[PDB]
DNA sequence: GCAGACACTACGAGTACATA
DNA sequence: TTTTTATGTACTCGTAGTGTCTGC
């Protein structure tokens, strides 16, 4: 059922989906692809993430694939006025000799300085549009101008239900599982591929880049599952310590993290707020908020870490 | 206009076919169109407590804080994300506000001065003349119609109005009916 | 279907009336300003061997004067041009006729309401002359009994009374004095002597210049009044 | 008054050298830096017929180049200006003197402490050489008698030290030694024949530029090295 | 040691594939470009007498035209390129060797898989058109026991799918099939007659011009296929 | 030979981000 | 339902102006 491409190693672009249907997507979403492959015909399009990896830019080539298109391809930073002057104007003019959907397929066309290009291509879409269509692909919307959205169909990615989340995930565990068949990947447990799926869910990219690197030796076991579900840095140790609200260790912890501070300070704020309760939350913010503020005056900077912890220490009231 | 029957080609079709660029332009310019934002569906989020997560979208600590800088309920709040929040994470700056300004409404008009824009370019005027900053130029207007007669001295200045400086004092073409409105009636 | 020096020639020229252009089999061509505004037949030598539409025609040209004068072209295989030269070969790109703008029919010119004629450097006076001093409009009409032309700048001279240059052309036998007027960016007929008939019905009228290799129609501007 | 194509020139030029001006009735113009760092005057033959002051130059020639020649200049009839022209009338502020910074100084060079000349065409090399190759300033001296330049590069070489040019200019006959050094950015002329007159005695000084369409006088940067 | 008009019309060249150059005592000169892509090796007229490496080639070049077309040259005692004119005189940064990307040496070149020759006259014509049809990259082949050259447009084409441009080179003596793609980005060298040099040896894969003056080597493309 | 036309530069517009 | 601080720094785009060089 699987595409390979077999003309790349890196293995998230080897299993590109070639058609519509081999794309793992929420239910309505195929739906209307398939609605559109139907008609036949392909209208202006915008697909958008903005989170990395849905598969925009794959289910675009794959529009063009099932409609059987004439289609050029374009870097999205390379199509300054001047291309769509030049080249696309071109193309789009020209007459397709089999009878071919003409599709200009721009991906990655939500870059600022193309603004200017991005007007001139309003007026170009009303002239060519009984030749060929536009399929913009972009991670941010706003980098597309209001009036190219007034003349497409936006389409909007990785946001699912919670049911296609559900169904989605159960479809890229099939996938998986099927891609290791392919590859020669010995799956232990399923567990750990449930578990590479959860863990970057929007992102199907990653998830397969995950694959390729847990993979060094060829099988998937529960030793593989620790990495996977693990925290490699993380913070347990001080935010541990912090619970028990005991001084020692956070004594001797603070040396450990002043190495960086910028980073540390970061993480803290983004741990702590899930792990204590709400108005903790407002009193947490004050307290690392001041004690980021004052670091670069504070001349000793493991004490002013140490300083910020029995800070917390006391006034952190735990969920 | 021979030929008699043309299904009128649309101003666009017309100004590329024949492909001049300059045509095609001004059809460019034709929907120019400049406005964006919807950074107030994170301002009524704070407020309204409802969900929105952030982090997707664009964020602004400068134009958060301003735009709940309004209402007198909040400013604790942010009075304390401006003393402390400079090199607090947006994610952060949005959680904390989350969980502190706590009612919810807000109607829209914010607060801003009128300026004269004439008194504006006045003031302006005499801290250039006088290389002094904008306080002191006050006093100076303020004495100077009072003797000494402000008529005397912007007649004096009314040399240097260059068009450059004016961009400095409004943005519009309000800007040259000030060109002309102290050439005139001192 | 070799092309000689001669019929290039009046191609790069329809290539200003207009960009892109449509050409049938015969030894006949024409074109057309997308807008309406002018337009332009001929005959030729050579001889159209086929029917074929381009987008690029300056472009097309320019493509020609790389290979052997004796280069033939064809309709190559799959339907656009092949163009082939003494040990190479080149491919230009068939445009699709609906994005090219060529003269629905060879527009049949009514009979003169007026006529009269011109002379080549008449003609290269006048183009030359206009832009110069910033001229771009002008106006045919009865002058002490004769035709002459007055060219106005209508930038600098909105209603068109502050005439900047002026030539006589012949006579006028008929009788009744009109005013015919012209954008001048509209004028591209290549020198040397036309023989010009005018024409009017309504707030609408021509006016068709007679060339020696090719005709040349351009229409008229708003407001100009014949006196019919 | 009428300002011609040679004066308008030595106005743009003096614009690289003033934001604002004063010229008087007389055929002479001159001004220099608010900084006081650049001294240029120049004779004109368009005699200027009254005594006014002007915010801005490089705006004022630019209202300028549009009206024709003609270009009655005169001054308007509420203290401001009036441009009349061929066919129009045009009005640009009048500054009042307390808001132009005007030279007052026309001083006269002292005597000459040396005196040698320089090929137009050699100004070429230098203005142009010192682009590319990186220069921003040079140092006038004696090499093996005759009178040579040198640029270097303040920057890179932070004490004058590698050369990245020289230049040789007829010979010192004299018996004194010096160093005489100008930042290349406050030196603004229009290239041409220029006699060099370098004036100093003890550490005060300036270099004369006597050129046949303007003259031009600047300071020695802080280090500059004689004997006088 | 001096230098022609010649030799300095190669080294523009020798520049727009590497910026610097690193040059030694002989006839001989050469660059490759920083990423590994393309080279050339050269014989010229004029003689090297020592070692030097220069950072900025091509504007080194451009010094060069602002002196006589005589200046002769050297090192410095300063260890830098002395450029001396006549009156004037230049002294050009002599960069260290350490940045400027050269070849140690000379790697020879495979005895050539396959052979053929191109006239200059011919190569003239390939990069005409390609301007004039948007030529991005070519691909060289055998079509019917003779060996062709076509040109495509990589950026509408995507796949090469569609010829624009054929050249037809020699004949092919042997019985291997290839197609080997080359980027004309990649195609820096003065014209003039080439043997032509090709090589594979399954994904490794090299292509050689053989001048009169210089030999040229550039990478063919990523997927340039054949059976070597 | 000079136009034409090419290749290069300078500038202004809009975007952005770290500081206060 | 509302709408952008002031200073300094960096980067991309389009265009217009600028200059050096070659084919019919
Ligand atoms: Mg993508």
């Amino acid at each position: 059922m699987i595409t390979v491409n077999e003309k790349e190693h890196i293995l998230e672009q080897k299993y590109r989906p070639s058609t519509i249907d081999e794309c793992i997507l929420p239910a309505f979403d195929k739906e209307t692809f398939k609605s559109i492959t139907s008609k036949g015909k392909i209208p202006h399009i915008i697909l958008h993430s903005p989170s990395p990896g849905t598969g925009k830019t794959t289910v675009a080539k794959a529009l063009c694939h099932d409609v059987n298109a004439d289609m050029m391809f374009v870097n999205g930073s390379d199509c300054k006025i001047d291309f769509v002057r030049g080249p696309l104007t071109n193309f789009a003019s020209a007459a397709s000799f089999d009878g071919r959907q003409k599709v200009i397929v721009i991906d990655e066309f939500d870059r600022s300085g193309l603004a200017e290009s991005q007007r001139h291509l309003r007026s170009f879409m009303e002239a060519y549009s009984s030749n060929c269509s536009i399929i913009i692909t972009a991670n941010n919307i706003d980098g597309i101008i209001k009036p190219l959205q007034s003349r497409c169909r936006v389409i909007t990615f990785g946001q699912p239900t919670d049911e296609d989340k559900i169904e989605m995930m159960k479809q890229m565990i099939r996938r998986l599982t099927e891609i290791c068949k392919h590859e020669g990947i010995a799956i232990a447990d399923m567990k750990v591929v449930a578990a590479l799926v959860k863990k970057n869910f929007p992102d199907f990219r990653k998830t397969i880049g995950e694959l390729d690197s847990y993979s060094s030796k060829g099988v998937l076991d529960a030793g593989i599952l620790s990495l996977v579900t693990n925290d490699r840095g993380a913070i347990d140790d001080v935010l541990e310590s912090l619970k028990n609200k005991d001084v020692k260790q956070l004594r001797a912890l603070a040396p450990k993290y002043a190495a960086d501070y910028s980073w540390f300070v970061g993480k803290l704020a983004e741990e702590i707020y899930s792990r204590v309760t709400p108005q903790s939350i407002i009193r947490m913010y004050e307290i690392v908020g001041e004690n980021n503020q004052y670091h670069g005056i504070a001349a000793n900077t493991e004490l002013h870490l140490a300083y910020l912890f029995i800070q917390l220490a006391c006034e952190m009231q735990w969920k | 206009s021979l030929f008699k029957d043309d299904i009128q080609l649309n101003e666009h079709q017309v100004a590329w076919y024949s492909k001049d660029w300059t045509a095609v332009q001004s059809a460019a310019d034709s929907f120019k169109e400049k406005a964006e934002n919807e950074f107030f569906e994170i301002i009524g989020a704070i407020n309204n407590k409802t969900k929105c997560s952030i982090a997707q979208k664009d964020y602004s600590k400068f134009m958060v804080e301003n735009a709940l800088s309004q209402f007198p309920e909040c400013m604790p709040a942010v009075y304390a994300m401006n003393l402390i929040g400079s090199g607090l994470s947006d994610e952060a700056h949005f959680n904390y506000l989350m969980a502190a300004v706590p009612r919810g409404k807000r109607y829209g008009k914010w607060a801003k001065l009128v300026e004269d824009s004439t008194e504006v370019l006045i003031i302006k005027l005499l801290a250039k003349r006088y290389q002094v900053n904008t306080n002191d130029a006050i006093n100076y207007k303020s004495i100077l119609t009072k003797n000494g007669k402000l008529p005397l001295v912007l007649k004096e200045l009314k040399g240097l109005v260059t068009d450059d400086f004016l961009k400095e004092v409004t943005k519009n073409v309000k800007e040259q009916k000030q060109l002309k409105k102290l050439a005139l009636e001192w | 279907m070799k092309l000689s020096k001669d019929t290039t020639a009046l191609l790069k020229n329809f290539a200003t009336i207009n960009s892109g252009i449509m050409l049938k089999s015969g030894q006949f061509i024409m074109t057309r300003a997308v807008n309406g505004t002018t337009y332009a037949e001929a005959n030729i030598s050579d001889v159209i061997d086929f029917d074929v539409a381009i987008y690029d025609l300056n472009g097309f040209l320019g493509i020609l004067s790389l290979v052997n004068d004796d280069a033939e072209i064809s309709q190559s295989e799959d339907g656009n041009i092949k163009i082939a030269d003494a040990r190479s070969t080149i491919f230009w790109p068939a445009a699709d006729p609906s994005t090219v703008v060529a003269p629905n029919k060879p527009i049949p010119f009514p009979v003169a309401s007026a006529v009269t004629e011109i002379k080549a450097e008449d003609l290269q006076q006048l183009l030359r002359v206009s832009r110069g001093l910033q001229i771009d409009t002008i106006a045919i009409t009865v002058k002490e009994g004769k035709i002459v032309i007055n060219g106005f700048n209508k930038v600098e001279d909105s209603a068109l009374t502050r005439v900047k240059y002026s030539l006589t052309l012949g006579d006028y036998d008929g009788e009744n004095t009109f005013n015919f007027i012209i954008n001048m960016a509209n004028m591209k007929m290549q020198p040397g002597n036309y023989k010009l008939l005018l024409w009017a019905k309504g707030k609408q009228g021509a006016a068709k210049f007679e060339g020696e290799h090719a005709n040349y129609v351009v229409a008229l501007e708003a407001d100009s009044t014949h006196d019919f």
